[PDB]
RNA sequence: UCGAGAGGA
DNA sequence: ACTGCTTATCGGTA
DNA sequence: TACCGATAAGCAGACGATCCTCTCGAT
């Protein structure tokens, strides 16, 4: 699923950073936004490949103000998620409900109706358990999920995925 | 006081380009609205602190730009706009030329 | 700006299409429902929501505006939608209607005239716009009744399919706000001899213009997704905001609404009226006689100065405002907002001449230069200049009158409590009064040429009055005889450098119209001058000595 | 169409700087001194950040690039050391 | 010929009462009404109805029916001319704005 | 406000395509074959959870090289710890999300040494199937042919089960030691 | 309406006066692509006079005894006598201006020599004889293919399109003739001698101040142009006194205007002249 | 070509577009009578082919609609007698230049 | 603020 | 204030 | 006689210095 995204991003600076070390600065105002932030378009923008032969190229000087308006081009790894997509990460959350699973940057909710019928909640063990027989789910427990629906909200992408279908389950 | 059709016609001829800008923008009308690129049109909710900027109708949060343009001008397109006609604001080049 | 920061990225507007609104897409964008056709009071008070703010651009005070608050000063408003009871054509579109319904055939909904004729395949050449559509209509206008089968000198004799039901298209006319078609027949059948004559309905209009194929569209200088000719006939009307419409504030409880906000209460009066009238015991006649008046309002409330016969009076006997009316040129939103407006940092005063002034000088009266301010950055090469300034106030010569933070807010040094204090931090804004040598823009009316608009030298002199030099006086053509004369601050670094690198007195002296000069030495320069310069007059010793200390650059050698 | 302009070698345009362009490099750079901005020639006790930019253009120490747009779109990239100043 | 003879009866009037007006100034709108096959009328009928941008040919005269018939045959204003410019709030490609300037990073290090 | 790379042609509205699903009906953003910052139409760069994992580290490493230019003028549990370090002088601790990641990326890796990794990628980017089926193949751990054809339902009639079976035994060869 | 029909004409980066939509108007703007300021009303010496005078002014024969040049005008003024190679480029230089006369005359028919061309040459010999103190009396430090290829190489570098292409490389001679046509009316070897007496430091000088001004003479891209002409016509029409022998009436002042403007079926006065 | 004394009845000019690339041409006994071009206005047009047509538009960056245009039924034009798309290059004395060379596509 | 009327270079 | 654009009667083509 | 362009006999939709300053009356 990790994909390597060759994208760009518009920097407008101040006419004041106009000084030898712009090209330092305008680099770091870079990974300063887009290192980190997640859109719904490209996903989660987890590192920005190779700090050296970023392109710069020229910024043109806006109209009634001296700031300068930069495109950045540049290359990094991205984590975006599909409906359908298989991926096995780590539970955290437990509750009644269900549990979230830690696949990556992302949080991915398994609900107790997306889980086997034969499984059900146990509120009387600490940390709270999902037993069967020798398959315990709790706060660790590495699990492989089905990605039923993908949801946007704000600048984290999050999962509604099942366990309860062929080669799924606890690994 | 009135800087006319004559006073800008004066302005263009000079080649003074930012003055003649700064006189009809800065130092008169001046407005900031959110455009929808997906249309053109000034359809779009802006809201500045909660962030929710989508345009009804069009579904989007992100291909949503601001622009710096007279008031007038704003009138104008809304006065379009309240007669059937669309007067699409595109930010992006399509025919060369 | 229109006040405060916003995520959203700032572009150039590169290009402006234009087009048609969809119905469909006037119900998605509108905000207001438009039920009511009351203004003000819920009945009680602060705008129900019917018509003004049920959804949509605020009143007087309150943010409120669709949850997204903001204030007048940042909404823009946000348009509304008003289902028409029965179909209406558009003004602007009404022969440009009548010609596509001379040109597409009814009943079929398919062009008059097909690739099969000679000339049309001609007429179809040009892949212009409008001048396309006019060949496709003067050869369409004709030909009256639709084909079937047409060819028969590319094919045999034989004439072979490629049209639908050949049924005759009426010659329309216009009864006013109406088209009306005259069928003929009459070949010794029905109506002996007379034609028969029905009244086109927009609905029936609609329906054949709904049928117009994909490219008859294109053949007719027509849109696939911006100008759909269904377009032309509104389903449903947008309407406008406050901002478009102002309410205006008369007192603590009152009204004084637009003439726009009147109108748009009568087209929906007589929407209200047909909306019942289909839906209860149709008189047949009845309906026609207010969809006539619904069409009427809805047509004078774009263009009340219409074509010859009707008028609309808004009560007392005077006529109501159109939209077409606000945005007509002439001092008229397109000549008299946008291609020309009033302007802040600007002055006016008589005009007085001047032989003490250089060229490239102006005389500014002080409460002109205390009144205009130019927004001096605070730097290093300032700040002990811009402070001094600060502490003189708006009331001392070198001054100042708002000191602007790092964030957005004025610091009126007439009032506040700190304007004696203020450390005056960098990248400040200091709006200092005007001071000499501040190259200001000058003009006289009428500007109609080049220069009578040049970048002059300031000057702050006493008297309330624009002194000049008399040899500038030719190309302003400006007597001093009660004349007038504007001016115009500028605000930026780089448009005051504009004005003293292209706009400069001494740099337009050569005039580009003529090849020669547009300034020279008048008056009592021009008449001394010859009195002076003949072999009969010389200059003793102590006349000659302040002749030549006159002189500023004088090399100091007798 | 896909990335236009023109080599820093083969151009048609003038190679002294238009007096617009002057006005233009001239009233920028001042309106940046202005705004802060790095001076690259040894002030003279200059107050006006206008007297500086003329300064920046006298050492031809500006740091800026003039885009030249031909009519058709395509551009010539201009340095302002390369643009002599007659005018 | 045309346009010779259109210049030699512009120029005339200019010569008939205070000579005179430089070559360039009437040859360019003698050029401007002739460059187009014929004569071309200096009026809302003649110039206006032009190739051009929408809202440059609504600012004279024709304004409303200019704004309805470019909804209605779906015109896109190129935003290249001077009165769309103004309309718009931007700096116009006249003259000083005929250009873009950038700052260049190989030489602001190499000036230090 | 980073929205690039592949943009253009919006003509009023659009109909927003079709759901993104395993069926590899992708964003319209992430194509097959999409475009380049130089300008050539470059294929799809979709990492497994083993590259991926070598692709930071890489990149990081020789981030740190770089920053500290400026300044002037191979075992389990230990690679987790050092990462850590890493992270907090190349990048501020504000990215949280890139240490979620790396925690991840270092405890689901199915192979670690770059020897390995190199020749999983020369095996599975040659079987002639989609950058992401690839990516997904050489993420998740399949001892069925089966289990792979369930597990990426955008195979099936793809690859012939027999075929894919002698990859997938490959690949338990290839296996790392953790 | 003027100023509203010429708004979008500029003159562009390629010397051609186009517009918004980019159609082009002229391809120099004024034909010549001068900025109207850096202009004044020159004579053509060329044009004007009689035969006999302008063969005894320009003709320069070194193979005759009293059409050659005196030794107290040239420095080696004895030893170019009856040369052979010296000669053929002074033959050379009064075919160009023979051509130059025929030439001139065909374009301006009624005589005028007179024109509004830019760098005034009348005043930089002027200045050049104050500079550097010439004297009438000692001989000039120039030779014969000094001056003669000193001019032709001069007119090489005045430049008004920046060519490589038949097209731009023919278009900018086109766009010189004129002025190069006054240049060698101006500095023609005989001229420069008899008249000016200059000497190789104050010729070599002349030759680049007249470069430089010429250079500078050139249209900015950028000018206005259209909006320039616009009021530069409609300024005089507002100072129009008279609203009309010659014929007794005729049509001229502002209402004949109106009719040039508006195109134009009124009748007014159509009286055409037969020759 | 074909010349005329009177009146050709436009009958007989509805077969005078057929036979293709076969170009015929009308022309008046009194049309012809004084030659139109030796006048003292008229200038030298001159025709250019589908090689000097192309290096035109490159070198001068055109895009063939924004030449100047010349009219199809133009005296000059139909005597030269060229069709849409043909250009003509226009020399004329020129009181500020010498000559300029001027360009006219046609109608 | 609308509309009329008045007044000025 | 100008010259225009949209439409009733009418001789001749084959 | 089935057609095909002629020159009239009529009608119409939009305009006309740029700025400036003052006063009086609602329906
Ligand atoms: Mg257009
Ligand atoms: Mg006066
Ligand atoms: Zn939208
Ligand atoms: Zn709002
Ligand atoms: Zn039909």
């Amino acid at each position: 699923m990790f994909f390597i995204k060759d994208l760009s991003l518009n920097i407008t600076l101040h006419p004041s950073f106009f000084g030898p070390r712009m090209k330092q600065y305008l680099k770091t105002k870079l990974l300063e936004e887009v290192e980190g932030s997640c859109t719904g378009k490209f996903g989660y923008i987890l590192c920005v490949l190779d700090y050296d032969n970023i392109d710069i190229q020229r910024g043109r000087i806006l109209p009634t103000d001296g700031s300068a308006e930069f495109n950045v081009k540049y290359r990094a790894v991205v984590f975006k998620p599909f409906k359908g997509e298989v991926v096995d990460g780590t539970v955290v959350s437990c509750s009644q409900h269900g549990f979230e699973v830690q696949v990556g940057p992302m949080k991915v909710f398994v609900t107790k109706h997306l889980m086997p019928q034969d499984l059900t909640f146990n509120a009387g063990s600490n940390p709270p358990s999902y037993q069967s027989s020798e398959d315990v789910i709790t706060i660790k427990s590495r699990i492989r999920v089905k990605i039923e629906g993908c949801i946007s909200q704000v600048s984290s992408i999050h999962a509604i995925g099942s366990i309860k279908e062929d080669y799924l389950g606890a690994i | 006081l009135r800087f006319g059709e004559m006073e800008r016609d004066c302005m263009i001829a000079h080649g003074a380009a930012s003055f003649l800008k700064e006189r009809l923008m800065e130092a008169s009308d001046a407005f900031r609205v959110h455009i929808c690129g997906i249309c053109g049109l000034m359809t779009v909710i802006a809201k500045l602190n909660h962030n929710q900027f989508e345009c009804k109708g069009c579904d989007n949060k992100i291909d949503i730009y601001q622009i710096h343009i007279p008031y007038a001008a704003k009138l104008l397109f809304q006065e379009l706009m309240a007669m059937n006609i669309t007067p699409r604001l595109y930010t992006d080049r399509s025919r060369d030329f | 700006v229109g006040q405060q920061y916003s995520s959203a990225p700032l572009r150039t507007v590169k290009e402006v299409q234009f087009g048609l609104f969809s119905p469909e897409e006037v119900r998605a964008i509108s905000v207001a429902k438009i039920r009511f056709p009351e203004t003000m009071d819920e009945q009680t008070r602060a705008k129900i929501g019917g018509l003004n703010d049920p959804r949509l651009g605020s009143i007087d005070r309150n943010l409120k505006c669709q949850t997204c608050q903001e204030g007048m000063n940042e909404c823009p408003g946000h348009f509304g939608h008003i289902d028409l009871a029965k179909p209406v054509f558009h003004v602007g579109f009404i022969a440009k209607i009548k010609k596509v319904c001379e040109c597409v055939c009814m009943h079929c909904g398919k062009l008059l005239l097909d690739e099969h004729n000679e000339l049309m395949r001609q007429a179809l050449a040009i892949k212009d716009s409008k001048k396309r559509f006019a060949a496709i209509w003067t050869l369409c206008k004709t030909k009256m009744v639709c084909e079937t089968d047409v060819p028969s000198e590319d094919d045999p004799t034989q004439l072979v399919s490629r049209g639908g039901c050949g049924n005759t298209q009426p010659t329309i006319r216009k009864d006013g706000l109406k088209l009306v078609g005259s069928w003929k027949k009459d070949r010794a059948t029905g109506d002996a001899d007379e034609p028969e004559l029905r009244v086109l309905s927009t609905e029936e209009i609609l329906n054949i213009f709904k049928h117009i194929s994909v490219k008859d569209f294109t053949s007719l200088g027509f849109n696939e997704v911006f100008s759909r000719p269904e377009w032309m006939i509104l389903t449903c009307l947008p309407v406008p905001p406050p901002p478009v419409r102002p309410s205006i504030s008369f007192n603590e409880s009152q009204r004084g609404e637009d003439d726009l906000t009147f109108k748009l209460a009568d087209i929906l009066k007589a929407n209200i009226s047909l909306e019942t009238l289909e839906h209860n015991g149709a008189p047949h006649h009845a309906i026609e006689e207010a969809e006539s008046l619904l069409q009427f309002h809805v047509a004078t409330y774009m263009d009340n100065d219409i074509a010859g016969q009707p008028q609309a009076l808004q009560k007392s006997g005077r006529p109501v405002k159109s939209i077409r009316a606000r945005l007509k040129g002439k001092e008229g939103r397109i000549r008299g907002n946008l291609m020309g407006k009033r302007v802040d940092f600007s002055a006016r005063t008589v005009i007085s001449g001047d032989p003490n002034l250089e060229l490239d000088q102006v005389g500014v009266p002080k409460s002109i230069a205390k009144t205009l301010t130019y927004p001096e950055v605070v730097t290093p090469y300032n700040i002990d200049r811009l402070t001094q300034l600060v502490r003189n106030g708006p009331n001392e010569h070198p001054g100042a009158k708002y000191v602007i933070r790092d964030s957005g807010d004025r610091i009126d040094l007439r009032y506040s409590k700190r304007a004696g204090d203020i450390q005056l931090q960098y990248g400040w804004k200091v709006e200092r009064h005007i001071m000499d040598n501040d190259p200001v823009l000058f003009n006289r009316q009428p500007s109609l040429h080049k220069m009578s608009m040049m970048a002059h030298r300031v000057k702050v002199i006493p008297y309330s009055t624009f002194r000049l030099n008399l040899s500038v006086t030719s190309p302003y053509n400006a007597d001093f005889d009660g004349d007038e004369m504007n001016l115009h601050v500028p605000q930026s670094e780089e448009t005051r450098a504009e004005l003293s690198q292209l706009c400069a007195v001494p740099l337009q002296i050569v005039s580009p119209q003529s090849n020669k000069p547009c300034m020279g030495i008048v008056q009592d320069t021009l008449c001394g001058i010859r009195k002076l310069t003949l072999r009969d007059t010389f200059i003793e010793l102590d006349q000659v000595l302040n002749m030549l200390y006159w002189v500023p650059d004088w090399d100091g050698v007798i | 169409l896909k990335e236009k302009a023109i080599p820093k070698d083969q151009r048609a345009t003038t190679p002294y700087m238009t007096k617009y362009e002057r006005a233009r490099i001239l009233g920028t750079r001042a309106l940046q001194i202005s705004m802060n901005a790095p001076v690259f020639v040894d002030l003279e006790g200059e107050t006006d950040p206008l007297r500086i930019a003329m300064k920046e253009l006298a050492e031809k120490k500006i740091p800026l690039v003039i885009r030249r747009y031909l009519p058709d779109g395509s551009f010539e990239d201009w340095s302002v050391e390369e643009l002599i100043v007659d005018l | 010929a045309g346009r010779a003879a259109l210049y030699k009866e512009v120029y005339n009037v200019i010569a008939s009462d205070g000579s005179y007006v430089n070559y360039r100034h009437m040859a360019l709108l003698v050029d401007v009404m002739t460059t187009q096959g014929g004569l071309t009328s200096v009026t809302r009928h003649g110039f206006n109805r032009s190739n051009t941008g929408a809202l440059m040919r609504c600012s004279f005269e024709e304004t409303v029916e200019i704004l309805f018939e470019a909804g209605a045959s779906a015109e896109l204003d190129d935003c290249r001319g001077v009165s769309e410019n103004v309309i718009l709030g931007q700096m116009a490609p006249i003259g000083t704005g005929a250009f873009d300037v950038m700052i260049d990073e190989e030489s602001l290090v190499k000036y230090m | 406000s980073t929205s690039t790379f592949q943009t253009r042609r919006r003509r009023l509205k659009k109909v927003e395509e079709e759901e993104n699903a395993a069926t590899l009906q992708l964003g319209q953003e992430f194509q097959l074959k999409q475009i380049n910052h130089q300008g050539e139409e470059e294929e799809l760069i979709a990492l497994n959870l083993s590259e991926a994992r070598l692709v930071i580290k890489e990149a990081l490493v020789e981030r740190r090289r770089a920053f500290k230019r400026s300044q002037k003028k191979e075992t389990r549990e230990k690679e987790l710890e050092s990462i850590d370090v890493l992270l907090e002088q190349t990048t501020g601790g504000n990215n949280k999300d890139l240490k979620n990641t790396m925690q991840y990326l270092t405890n689901f890796s199915r192979f670690r040494d770059q020897e390995t990794v190199g020749a999983v990628i020369q095996l599975l980017k040659s079987t002639g199937l989609h950058p992401f089926e690839v990516a997904q193949l050489g993420s998740l751990a399949c001892d069925t042919a089966d289990e792979a054809k369930t597990l990426i339902p955008s195979l099936n009639n793809k690859i012939s089960d027999d075929e894919l079976e002698r990859i997938l035994k490959e690949l338990s060869n290839l296996e790392t030691l953790y | 309406r003027l100023v509203k029909a010429l708004e979008d004409i500029m003159v562009h980066y390629d010397n051609t006066t186009r517009n918004s939509l980019g159609n082009v108007i002229q391809f120099i703007y004024g034909e010549d692509g001068m900025d109207a300021a850096h202009i004044e009303k020159q004579s053509l010496d060329t044009i004007g006079g009689s035969d006999a005078a302008f063969e005894k002014r320009y003709r320069v024969d070194l193979l005759n005894t009293d059409h050659t040049l005196d030794p107290s005008l040239l420095e080696s003024g004895s030893e170019i006598l009856g040369d052979l190679k010296l000669q053929v480029l002074l033959d050379e230089e009064y075919k160009q201006l023979v051509k130059d006369r025929k030439f001139l005359r065909e374009v301006f028919v009624d005589g005028e020599a007179n024109w509004p061309l830019p760098v005034n040459i009348r005043r930089i010999i002027q200045n050049a004889q104050q500079t550097f103190h010439i004297d009438h009396t000692k001989p000039s430090d120039l030779t014969i293919k000094d001056i003669v290829l000193g001019v032709k190489d001069l007119q090489e570098n005045l430049l008004v399109l920046r060519g490589k292409n038949e097209i731009i490389q023919n278009a900018q001679r086109d766009a010189v003739t004129l002025f190069c046509c006054l240049l060698r009316s101006r500095l023609a070897t005989r001229r420069v001698l008899q008249e000016y007496r200059l000497t190789k430091q104050a010729f070599d000088w002349v030759l680049s101040n007249i470069e430089a001004q010429f250079l500078r003479s050139v249209v900015h891209p950028g000018e206005m142009v259209g909006v320039l002409a616009a009021q530069s016509i409609g300024e005089p029409a507002t100072q129009m006194t008279l609203n009309t022998v010659a014929s007794k009436k005729v049509t001229s002042g502002v209402p004949r205007l109106k009719e040039i403007l508006n195109v134009a079926k009124n009748m007014k006065t159509p009286s055409l002249t037969v020759y | 070509i074909f010349v005329y004394q009177n009146n050709i009845t436009p009958s007989a000019m509805k077969l005078v577009p057929s036979i293709p690339p076969a170009t015929i041409e009308t022309f008046n006994e009194a049309a012809l009578v004084v030659n139109i071009t030796h006048h003292e206005l008229v200038p030298k047009h001159i025709r250019l082919s589908s090689d000097e047509k192309r290096e035109l538009l490159k070198r001068y960056r055109l895009k063939e609609s924004q030449l100047p245009r010349i009219q199809r039924a133009d005296p000059v034009a139909l005597y030269l007698g060229l069709k849409r798309g043909e250009v003509v290059k226009i020399i004329r004395k020129s009181e500020t230049s010498g000559r300029y060379a001027s360009y006219r596509i046609c109608m």
